[PDB]
């Protein structure tokens, strides 16, 4: 069961890691639940078994789908920053970034 | 500037100049020719020197660049299928030879998180980018790197030979 | 029919649950930017 | 018979696409209500973003401008999606972004 | 106006300025940076 090892290692690991920065366990949180939003988008179109407004459910998710890249982001430019580019610069250009994508999508759903 | 970043400021001026009066590009150019190729080709040099800068230093702010002039492409030329063709090649490319790196995940999921979702408010191009076979590339690349960061933080933190 | 002359996003009963994900998400995220700067690590 | 009444003509339209019903689209919009409600509280709670280090001295007239162009912005998106035109969203963002930049590279250099 | 072979004669001076200039710094740049 060396995927039991792995995983406990892991898990081991994760946990120390966001209990020793709390910056970490806000990003953590937040993508998860980005990845409820998106569960549940789905389930309301496989329920119904409809998706009428096609760019109302695109803009949904990718709004979903794009803070999460954009939070993945953040979070490996803060646990081991680049060379050029200071946290503070991480931060600015993910707010732009954010900023942009949340425009777009509410242009999308009409 | 797409050659100052390859090679030297010498070298970008010798390509700067040489691009200045080929004929290649004059045949398309020459004042008259109103045509969605005078803007675009322009604004393809512009986008790989944005998804140059982004792709060799990780910045979220030069990726967002690369997916604003992208856009500004899709809505001009209908050759953007150029782009959203060779950007994902380069990086799948760059996950064979093993040369992943964080400031690849970064650029590239930010240029495609962007530029996919710009790029359908287009009433032309709309819902092509999810259903048709140009940009499936794109969606694949996509995936594999998010498959790679996850093996790239699991196998990193357990040993060679246990993978 | 122009872009303008469609049932906007309130008007369907379909697309309240999209809207509703979307303030959400925009509020999070609000909310996420000024939790990020006040505390410190 | 070939001058002579005719018979009539009229289109035939297609069905619109049918809605789903309110209330089974209501109790979604409730469990997206919920969850974001559990989200906040799950960092309201958890030990995470706990509201320390505001800071208070002059830096703090750059921080509510820091949050008043960040909300600022998302105002605008608001307007925008209810109807205001593209210009007046365009100049807008301008106006608020020329002073919003500074402030907000400001309480940056100043937040170490 | 301007003719044609006025017209000619200026790009080609216009094209062998640049590109002299373009040599000249090519080789300033080279023979004073490692
Ligand atoms: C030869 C040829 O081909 N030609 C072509 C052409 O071309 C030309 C051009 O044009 C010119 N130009 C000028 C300017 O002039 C020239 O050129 P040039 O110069 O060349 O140009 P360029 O650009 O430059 O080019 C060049 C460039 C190149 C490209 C180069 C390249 C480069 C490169 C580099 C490349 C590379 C590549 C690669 C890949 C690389 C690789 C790499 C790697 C791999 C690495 O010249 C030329 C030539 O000479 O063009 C044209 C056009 O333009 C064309 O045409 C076309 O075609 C097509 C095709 O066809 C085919 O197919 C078909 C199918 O489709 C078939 O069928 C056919 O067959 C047949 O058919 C017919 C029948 O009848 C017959 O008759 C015939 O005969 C035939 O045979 C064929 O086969 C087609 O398709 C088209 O069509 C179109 O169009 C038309 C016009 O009009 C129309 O009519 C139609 O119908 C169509 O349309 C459509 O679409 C459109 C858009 O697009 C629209 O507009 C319309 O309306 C329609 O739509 C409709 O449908 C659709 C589909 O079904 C749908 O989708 C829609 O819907 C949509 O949309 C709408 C509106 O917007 C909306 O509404 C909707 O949405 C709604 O609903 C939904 C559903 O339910 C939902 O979901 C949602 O929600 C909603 O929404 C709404 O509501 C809401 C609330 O409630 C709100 O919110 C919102 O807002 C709203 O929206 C959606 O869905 C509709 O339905 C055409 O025809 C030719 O061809
Ligand atoms: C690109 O360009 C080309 C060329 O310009 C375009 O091609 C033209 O397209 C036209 C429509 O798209 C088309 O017109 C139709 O042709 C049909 C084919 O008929 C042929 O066979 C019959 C024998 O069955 C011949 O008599 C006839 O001459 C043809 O050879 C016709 O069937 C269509 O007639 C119906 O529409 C016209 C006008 O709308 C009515 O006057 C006519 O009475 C028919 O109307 C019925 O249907 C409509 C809805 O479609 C109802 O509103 C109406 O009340 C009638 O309803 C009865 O019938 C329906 C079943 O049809 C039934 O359910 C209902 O209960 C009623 O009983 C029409 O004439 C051209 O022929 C075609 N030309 C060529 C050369 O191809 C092409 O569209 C362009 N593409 C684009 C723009 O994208
Ligand atoms: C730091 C903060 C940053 C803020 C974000 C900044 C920039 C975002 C980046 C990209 C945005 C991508 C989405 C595009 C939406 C366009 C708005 C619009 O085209 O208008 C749209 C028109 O619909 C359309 O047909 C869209 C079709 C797109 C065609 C655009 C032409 C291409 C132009 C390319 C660039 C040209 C530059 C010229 C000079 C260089 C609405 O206009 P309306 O007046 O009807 O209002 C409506 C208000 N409703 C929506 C609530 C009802
Ligand atoms: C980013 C920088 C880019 C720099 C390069 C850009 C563009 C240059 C490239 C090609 C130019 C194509 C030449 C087309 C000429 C056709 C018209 C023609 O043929 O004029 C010629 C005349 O000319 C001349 O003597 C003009 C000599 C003046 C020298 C230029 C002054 C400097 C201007 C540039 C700076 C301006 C602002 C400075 C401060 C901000 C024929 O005049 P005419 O008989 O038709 O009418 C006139 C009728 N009278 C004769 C009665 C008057
Ligand atoms: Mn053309």
């Amino acid at each position: 069961t060396d995927f039991q090892e792995t995983f406990k290692t892991s898990k081991r690991a994760y946990f120390a890691q966001i209990e020793k920065y709390p910056k970490l366990k806000l990003i953590d949180t937040f993508c998860f639940f980005l990845v409820l939003l998106g569960v549940i988008q789905c389930t309301f179109i496989i329920l119904i078994r409809d998706n009428f407004p096609f760019n109302a459910f695109l803009a949904g998710f990718i709004i979903c789908v794009g803070q999460f890249v954009l939070l993945m982001s953040l979070r490996l430019q803060l646990c081991n920053s680049f060379p050029g580019i200071s946290k503070n610069r991480a931060f600015a250009e993910f707010i732009v970034a954010s900023l942009i994508l949340h425009f777009v999508c509410l242009h999308f759903i009409n | 500037e797409f050659t100052k970043e390859i090679k030297d400021a010498s070298a970008g001026l010798l390509a700067a100049g040489f691009i200045a009066i080929v004929p290649g590009y004059i045949s398309r150019s020459v004042a008259g020719s109103y045509d969605n190729e005078a803007i675009a080709i322009t604004l393809l040099m512009v986008t790989f020197m944005f998804w140059i800068k982004a792709q060799k230093t990780g910045s979220i702010m030069h990726a967002t660049c690369a997916a604003l002039f992208y856009f500004y492409m899709v809505s001009a030329w209908g050759g953007y299928v150029f782009i959203t063709n060779l950007i994902p090649l380069h990086v799948f490319l760059l996950i064979l030879m093993g040369r992943y790196s964080s400031k690849l995940y970064s650029a590239y999921t930010t240029w495609y998180a962007i530029g996919t979702v710009a790029s359908m408010q287009i009433p032309f191009v709309g819902f092509l980018p999810i259903r048709s076979n140009d940009h499936m590339a794109a969606l694949g690349v996509f995936g594999l790197i998010q498959i790679v960061a996850f093996g790239d933080f699991v196998k990193g933190q357990i040993s060679t030979a246990k993978f | 029919l122009a872009n303008d002359e469609y049932p906007r996003s309130w008007e369907i009963s379909n697309s309240w649950v999209y809207i509703s994900a979307i303030c959400g998400v925009i509020v999070a995220w609000i909310f996420f930017v000024v939790s990020f700067v006040t505390t410190s690590s | 018979d070939k001058f002579g009444i005719k018979p009539e003509i009229h289109h035939i339209f297609h069905a619109e696409p049918k809605r789903v019903a309110k209330p089974i689209a209501v109790i979604f919009v409730l469990i997206i209500f919920i969850t974001i409600l559990s989200l906040i509280v799950t960092w309201l709670n958890s030990c995470a973003a706990a509201f320390n280090n505001i800071p208070t001295g002059v830096t703090a007239v750059y921080f509510l401008g820091f949050i008043a162009t960040i909300v600022g912005f998302e105002v605008i998106f608001a307007r925008y999606y209810l109807g205001t035109s593209i210009f007046e969203t365009l100049f807008s963002s301008l106006y608020l972004g020329a002073p919003g930049l500074l402030t907000s590279t400001k309480f940056l250099r100043s937040f170490g | 106006m301007i003719s044609d072979e006025q017209l000619n004669s200026l790009a080609i001076t216009f094209g062998i300025v640049m590109m002299t200039l373009i040599v000249i710094y090519h080789a300033v740049d080279s023979t004073m940076s490692p």
